[PDB]
């Protein structure tokens, strides 16, 4: 941020991308621009579940959002931030669910019964279950 | 402007079709066996196209599913062989044939 | 390099082969994949597709990779620029006279042709004129025609030419207007018909039960194994919902090479139909819905009152390890020890592996220098086993049959038709057994039907005389093979499923018989006056003649453990889930154990497993073969006074297998096999 | 004598060995020397050897109603192991 | 009230989408 | 606009159950199983659309090579239970052959630009 | 260091409820109603081990069991 | 076989300049939050065989592939259809996941996944391929050898005849 | 009797004496047709209509077929060999159902 030469005065974003073949699953990504510089640069550090990541918020004000969004999507907690809590997902949610092994469904499923005058929650049933196309060529190269 | 076969499958016809019996007269099935001379016993199939042309010569031009039935039974091989050979060259007429 | 390796370069990396292999199959070695249409491992080279052109400095022009032959020292290039033009021109030559079809096609999400289009082509055509055109001709019940998309590959008749041995296709014609197939209208015979479908590249061939019904990827695929016969052929059953769509092979080169028999293949057909789905317990309106503890609770009053060799159980030929290790445990501790199988062997020793199993595993029967084939017609008993004879016929071994005179696709010295003259070859006195003594590989395989034979014991004894006589038993192989028709037979042998002294002994009219999927039991089995409990999952001859009927899974349906003719134990997995209210077979058989008052001490399927691996310890290794200690001749030794008491039967050496399309209730069941036995008799 | 009256007694016997083991060396000249004497005997008395390479030697005999009794007959000689199934004979008698 | 599905109590022949056969036993 | 399957002039269905916009579509809306018909030809034993998860992104109607389904021009086909929505071939078909000559027309003046 | 993780999260779950982002309902259903609930159940001891209640019951013990 | 020498390259260079820290078999399923009778499923781990269909050699474990193919998969639960329209019902939440998402290079990765999460697994080793021909077409020669027929026999010949 | 009847196919567009490949749809509800098994009704079936339109005669061996009239706007194009066709006997497009024949194979 504060090198003369090099002015990233600004945090874009700050993402994770889930690796379950690697040990380290975790890589968090963070975005910065330089006004000064006209140039974009992207800052990877690579964690498992239970690793904390230092909070750079001091750094830049934006992060607090973006490393709370981290931990609720993906579990990775963030050491030092002033309040870690949960934003996207619903109130008494547990799971981290852009985890590669969490459901595309989840595992909960929201209804209204009469009987109870109250909106609950119950394990998921699927009228029609999501259809998985496998659409790969033997012949294909470009997979890594 | 196609010539006289058309088909490359057997189109049965009251000519030729499965029932029809043919065999090499005596003096035939003695140049059969002077043609077969020439080539060595165990390689026997070598002489499959000098017999479908004396086939030919005795069934008035016309090879048909008997005739071939036939060199295959002499030639002791699968008949699809001689199906093949008399359907990929020129000579073998497979389909009804004038005097000239 | 050790001595038969040697060096080859591919696009500049060092790999090591042996000198016999080619171009290809050194590229394939690098990493490299050369694209290929014609080219197949276990056919003929052919070379006509052209597709596998690739750059040999040496060479002046671009060879065709797999009918070149690798030397030391050859640098490989698949990557230059004259190769992808080549590539390109080729891929354009295969697709102008090729029928815009692909909507229609049942290739068209599995079409080697379209992907190496998009891979290895260009993306437009300059083609304006007139593609050609060609007619359909019926190949028989199973194989659908489109010979209009059919790229002129050969890989169909050298497969029906070198592995089935039919010699019904070719190739006629001369230049663009060549077709194959039959000239006149003739239907594909081989049971192996199957294969061809899935060796067509490009869908001119297609299978004409599973048409237009759905496309590839809608399918979740589960790799099981087949129960159609003892061979175990390892297959992929490709499902959508709760329905199997098609059955494929799996590559196994120790069992199925990549070869699947066309029962197995298109017997999923019988698998939506006459189909159990709940108890079902008899009354005065006949057999009607019960639930399952109504059904144990009739179980449980008819087992009251009999005792001892009373209570029967006959196995079938779909019955699994661990339902058999259930129905033992439970009737011994009943205290029954009237355990036979259906086949009509059921007193065949259990002693000795050796006795009952293929001890030179499928694999190794390759080389073999000569074969004698006793009382068995491989064709109909196991199809893919006689395509592998046909391989060892091609490679030169000499093929004698002492059976009945039998259509094998390969020539054979029939030695003779009837017991007299095995017993003649026996003793020594043949110049085909002077060539089983000369031979330094020697097979023996016996069939299933001298198993079931009343006279098996004399009979296994001559067999046993030219297996000392000629020596086919020595140190490094062992040339004594049984072939079994039923995937049941060997597992039931293995955990000892066999009739106790007692019942063998003093038969006991049975009171109560337990039929474990046996649609095939002799009649004479039964009293007729017993009360039948039928388990199982197809309604027919056993569940019509049932007190009450247990709903069972499938080998479908369920993850059970078979054994094969060479004692290897495979395994199934549940591709499509249990129907209505059936179990798996085990548990329904521990939870009327707990019904009866004799409770199993299994009650997972890990612990039956265990159980299993207790009994006998090959079943803890699944996916492996075992060898057998040649044993054979010290049982001989020891059931001296039984072989003498065995009399003589005026029977000749001949396959039970009447018709080869159905042959257990699911085959029976279905349609298609149906179809394919009317096409057999007209 | 004990020989003829395995038939009685046993159910079915288990003589489960490994293929090629130093411990099933004396399973194996079991198997190989006595198999033969104790079938001549008991001719419907199912003896059944069973054989994996890892498999642990034993000696199983199952009495009437599942009574099952599993004898280890490891690193023992020929004799120790016709002794064993003497000892197994005996308790078959006991029951 | 005139589409319904074909599985609808309203429908004529009411459907039930099984894809399997089912064995029925003999009579008597 | 609603969904219609089509049908050629002669009567006889467009649809040759290629399955393309079953595979297309980016909300799963469409389940397609077919048969081999007594006569010989490639149909369709069902082709049902959810409208309540129908995105009308029309790709659909872009993926069929022989333009049997189409997102025909009527916006008013509200209904008051949820089951009317859920659309089936015959209803599919009716769809088609109510809207035919308009459906045409916007399909000839469609073709010059694509 | 997922005791650290455990203890956070059980903290989140306190602080739903103390910070009113969960409501009354919601407390109602997922802790007070099930303990009641249980406390009301009158269940009869079933002679049947669990392999027996459990087969009669369905094919696939794993797949859960809704309004039991 | 040689390199991809794409951005795979900086991918197995992260692998290896990275690691994760060792924790007990089970304790990070309890972080991950999921309803714990998730990892009473059973476990397969598997690679795909070659589809019979197609020639092609990517799918399948070859040197050619570079890309995961060992997949983990859950067993397979009830299904069933719907009363109205007849689609498949389902109520097992972990249904596609393994199939469609859990990838991984090597048997080893997987089991460190699923040992790492407390699934109980099975490693099932693909049948082995070897692409060697047999002896009787081991190459193009071959086809138009002697063994076809034996070598030709000369009694044929006129002087031999004579 | 269509409860154990083997599925076979009529033959306009294949044999008379094939097998049909079918799904298992329609088989608990009792349906063995493959328009009962999509039309409730009692009205005409498209198969029906495709029937009733006749063989077309045409000059040649092979005929193009584009399904329309204008090629951008029905089926993709499509050779069909008319070799050894006739009017009872006629050829069919898989797209369309249109049915053609032609003599000039007799030499006409
Ligand atoms: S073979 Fe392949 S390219 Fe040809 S029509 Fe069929 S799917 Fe299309
Ligand atoms: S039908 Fe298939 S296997 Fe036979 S020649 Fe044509 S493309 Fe090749
Ligand atoms: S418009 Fe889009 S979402 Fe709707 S059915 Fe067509 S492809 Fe599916
Ligand atoms: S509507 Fe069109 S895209 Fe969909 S299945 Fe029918 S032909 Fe194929
Ligand atoms: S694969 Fe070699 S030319 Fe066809
Ligand atoms: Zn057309």
């Amino acid at each position: 941020r504060d090198h003369v030469n090099l002015q990233y005065k600004t945090l874009i974003d700050i993402t994770a991308v889930d690796y379950p073949e690697r040990s380290a699953r975790f890589e968090v990504v963070y975005h910065l621009l330089s006004p000064r510089l006209n140039n974009r640069i992207r800052i990877k550090v690579v964690v498992d579940e239970v690793t904390s990541v230092p909070s750079v918020s001091r750094i830049w004000n934006a992060a607090n959002w973006f490393e709370r969004e981290t931990w609720d999507m993906f579990g990775v907690f963030f050491s030092n931030h002033p309040d870690l809590r949960r934003v996207l997902t619903d109130y008494g949610f547990t799971g981290h669910p852009l985890r590669k092994d969490f459901p595309l469904t989840g595992y909960t499923e929201v209804r209204y019964d009469y009987g109870k005058k109250r909106v609950i929650s119950e394990p998921l049933e699927l009228t029609q279950e999501f259809r998985y196309f496998d659409f790969s060529s033997p012949w294909d190269t470009l997979s890594r | 402007t196609n010539s006289t076969d058309v088909f490359n499958v057997h189109h049965d016809t009251p000519e030729n079709n499965k029932d029809t019996k043919f065999d090499f007269t005596e003096a035939n099935y003695k140049l059969v066996n002077k043609i077969m001379s020439n080539y060595p016993s165990n390689y026997k199939a070598s002489a499959m196209i000098p017999l479908l042309d004396l086939a030919q010569q005795q069934n008035g031009g016309v090879v048909s599913l008997a005739v071939m039935n036939r060199v295959a039974q002499i030639l002791e091989v699968p008949p699809i062989k001689v199906y093949e050979v008399a359907t990929f060259f020129t000579m073998f007429n497979r389909s009804k044939m004038g005097k000239y | 390099l050790p001595a038969d390796k040697m060096e080859v370069f591919v696009n500049g990396e060092a790999v090591v082969v042996p000198k016999n292999f080619t171009v290809l199959q050194a590229c394939d070695a690098a990493g490299v994949d050369v694209p290929r249409f014609c080219y197949h491992q276990r056919l003929s080279i052919a070379g006509n597709c052209r597709m596998c052109l690739v750059e040999i400095e040496k060479a002046p022009k671009p060879v065709a990779s797999c009918a070149f032959p690798a030397g030391p020292g050859m640098k490989i290039k698949t990557d230059t620029p004259v190769i992808k033009k080549a590539r390109e021109g080729v891929m354009e030559f295969l697709l102008i006279n090729h029928p815009l079809d692909c909507p229609i096609c049942d290739q068209g999400g599995e079409c080697d042709l379209q992907d190496q289009a998009m891979i290895f082509g260009s993306d437009r055509s300059r083609f304006i004129e007139y593609k050609r055109a060609v007619a359909d001709k019926n190949l028989g019940p199973l194989i659908k025609t489109s010979m209009n998309r059919c790229i002129h590959c050969t890989r169909c008749v050298r497969f029906t030419h070198e592995v089935a041995g039919t010699s019904e296709l070719g190739i006629t014609g001369r230049g663009r207007d060549s077709e194959v197939g039959t000239y006149i209208e003739k239907l594909h015979s081989s049971e192996l018909s199957g294969n061809v479908i899935d060796l067509c590249p490009v869908g001119a061939l297609l299978s004409k039960p599973y048409a237009f019904t759905a496309r590839s990827w809608e399918l979740k695929g589960t790799e099981t194994i087949d129960v159609s016969d003892a061979l175990g052929s390892n297959i992929k059953v490709d499902c959508r919902g709760t329905e199997v769509m098609r059955i494929t092979p799996r590559l196994n080169d120790a069992i199925n090479e990549e070869w699947l028999s066309d029962k197995g293949r298109f017997q999923y057909d019988g698998l939506k139909r006459q189909r159990l789905n709940t108890p079902l317990v008899k009354g005065a309106k006949g057999l009607e819905n019960a639930t399952w503890s109504a059904a144990f609770d009739a179980i449980r009053t008819a087992i009251a009152g009999a005792k001892g060799n009373e209570l029967k159980a006959i196995a079938g030929k779909l019955a699994d390890a661990e339902s058999m290790i259930a129905l033992k445990d439970l009737f011994n501790k009943l205290g029954s020890g009237n355990l036979i199988h259906e086949d009509g062997s059921a007193t065949l020793s259990a002693d000795v592996r050796s006795s009952y199993i293929a001890n030179t595993t499928i694999a190794s029967i390759e080389k073999a220098d000569v074969i004698l084939l006793v009382g068995t017609n491989p064709r109909f008993e196991s199809p893919v086993f006689n395509a592998r004879l046909r391989k060892v016929f091609l490679d030169g071994a000499k093929v004698g049959l002492v059976g009945e005179k039998v259509d094998l696709t390969y020539a054979y010295q029939h030695l003779g038709a009837d017991v007299a003259a095995l017993e003649s070859l026996a003793s020594g006195k043949g110049a085909f057994f002077e060539a089983l003594k000369g031979a330094k590989n020697p097979v023996v395989i016996v069939g299933s039907s001298v198993l079931r034979r009343d006279d098996r014991e004399a009979v296994l004894k001559t067999v046993n005389d030219l297996v000392d006589a000629a020596g086919v038993v020595k140190e490094g192989w062992n040339g004594f093979n049984v072939l079994h028709d039923n995937a049941s037979r060997v597992a039931a042998l293995d955990i000892g499923f066999v009739p106790s002294a007692s019942a063998r002994t003093n038969p006991v009219p049975a009171k109560v018989v337990y039929l474990l999927g046996s649609d095939d039991f002799k009649d004479e089995e039964i009293p007729a006056d017993a009360f039948v409990i039928y388990q199982g999952h197809h309604g027919d001859k056993g569940a019509a003649r049932a007190n009450v009927v247990l709903p069972g899974a499938a080998y479908t349906e369920k993850a059970s453990l078979f054994a094969n003719t060479e004692g290897r134990v495979q395994t199934t997995r549940t591709a499509v889930p249990v129907l209505g209210d059936a179990r798996e077979d085990w548990k329904i058989i521990r939870a009327l154990s707990e019904v009866v008052g004799q409770q199993l001490p299994y009650d997972s399927q890990p612990q039956v497993r265990a159980r299993l691996a207790e009994v006998a310890p090959h079943f803890a290794e699944i996916g492996k073969a075992e060898s057998a200690l040649w044993l054979n001749g010290q049982y001989f030794k020891g059931v001296k006074d039984l072989v003498a008491k065995a009399a003589r039967s005026t029977a000749s050496l001949a396959t039970n297998i009447s018709n080869y399309y159905m042959t257990d209730a699911i085959s029976r069941a279905s349609r298609t096999m149906a179809k394919c036995t009317a096409v057999r008799q007209q | 004598a004990w020989k003829t009256a395995l038939t009685t007694t046993f159910q079915e016997l288990r003589i489960t060995l490994s293929q090629s083991s130093s411990s099933s060396a004396g399973a194996r000249e079991f198997v190989l020397g006595q198999y033969a004497e104790l079938k001549a005997a008991n001719p419907l008395l199912p003896i059944l050897v069973r054989e994996s390479n890892a498999a642990q030697a034993s000696l199983t005999a199952r009495y009437d109603f599942g009574v099952e009794k599993k004898v280890s007959i490891e690193n023992d000689s020929a004799s120790g192991i016709l002794s064993k199934l003497e000892g197994l004979v005996k308790h078959g008698q006991s029951l | 009230e005139c589409y319904n599905p074909k599985g609808s109590w309203f429908n004529p022949a009411k459907r039930n989408w099984k894809k399997v056969e089912i064995w029925q036993p003999p009579q008597v | 606009g609603e969904h219609a399957l089509r049908r050629y002039p002669t009567g006889e269905e467009r649809c040759i159950s290629c399955k393309l916009c079953e595979a297309i579509c980016p909300a799963q809306a469409i389940t397609i199983e077919a048969e081999e018909r007594e006569d010989g030809s490639r149909k369709t034993t069902r082709y049902d659309i959810d409208m309540t998860k129908c995105i009308y992104c029309g790709f659909c109607q872009e993926a069929c090579p022989v333009d049997a389904i189409v997102e025909g021009p009527n916006f008013e086909f509200s209904t008051e239970t949820r089951e009317e929505l859920l659309y089936d071939k015959q209803k599919l078909l009716e769809n088609g052959d109510k809207w035919e000559q308009e459906i045409a027309a916007n399909l000839r003046t469609e073709s010059l630009y694509r | 260091r997922v005791t650290d993780l455990l203890i956070f999260k059980g903290r989140e779950e306190l602080e739903t409820y103390l910070f009113m982002y969960k409501q009354r309902h919601h407390a109602i259903t997922e802790y007070i109603e099930p303990y009641q609930i249980k406390k009301l159940l009158i269940e009869r001891k079933s002679s049947n081990s669990a392999f027996l209640d459990s087969f009669y019951e369905k094919a696939y013990p794993l797949v859960h069991s809704k309004y039991a | 076989a040689t390199a991809p020498q794409d951005f795979s390259l900086a991918m197995k260079k992260a692998d290896e300049i990275y690691s994760g820290k060792t924790v007990k078999a089970g304790d990070i399923g309890f972080s991950a939050g999921v309803p714990l009778e998730t990892y009473n499923r059973k476990v397969r781990i598997f690679c795909p065989a070659k589809a019979a269909s197609q020639s092609g050699l990517g799918r399948t474990l070859h040197p050619s592939s570079k890309a995961p193919q060992w997949k983990i998969v859950f067993e397979n639960l009830s299904k069933w259809e719907n009363p109205l329209m007849g689609w498949t019902s389902t109520a097992d939440p972990l249904e596609n996941v393994g199939r469609s998402t859990l990838l991984f290079y090597t048997k080893e990765e997987a089991a460190a996944f699923c040992a790492k999460h407390g699934w109980e697994y099975v490693v099932d080793e693909p049948n082995p391929r070897k692409h060697i021909r047999q002896k009787r077409y081991l190459g193009y020669g071959d086809n138009y050898s002697i063994k076809r027929k034996g070598v030709p026999d000369l009694a044929h010949l006129p002087s031999n005849r004579s | 009797a269509e409860k154990n009847k083997i599925p076979e196919t009529v033959g306009g567009a294949a044999f008379k004496g094939d097998l049909r490949g079918t799904s298992a749809v329609g088989l608990g509800d009792g349906l063995y047709s493959h328009t009962s098994k999509w039309m409730q009704g009692n009205g005409k079936s498209p198969m029906d209509y495709i029937n009733e339109v006749e063989p077309i005669k045409v000059k040649g061996l092979v005929v193009a077929s584009h399904g329309s009239d204008d090629p951008a706007l029905g089926c993709p194009v499509e050779y069909i060999s008319l070799k050894g066709t006739s009017y009872e006997n006629p050829a069919v497009c898989k797209y369309t159902g249109n049915r053609y024949y032609s003599d000039c194979w007799k030499h006409g």
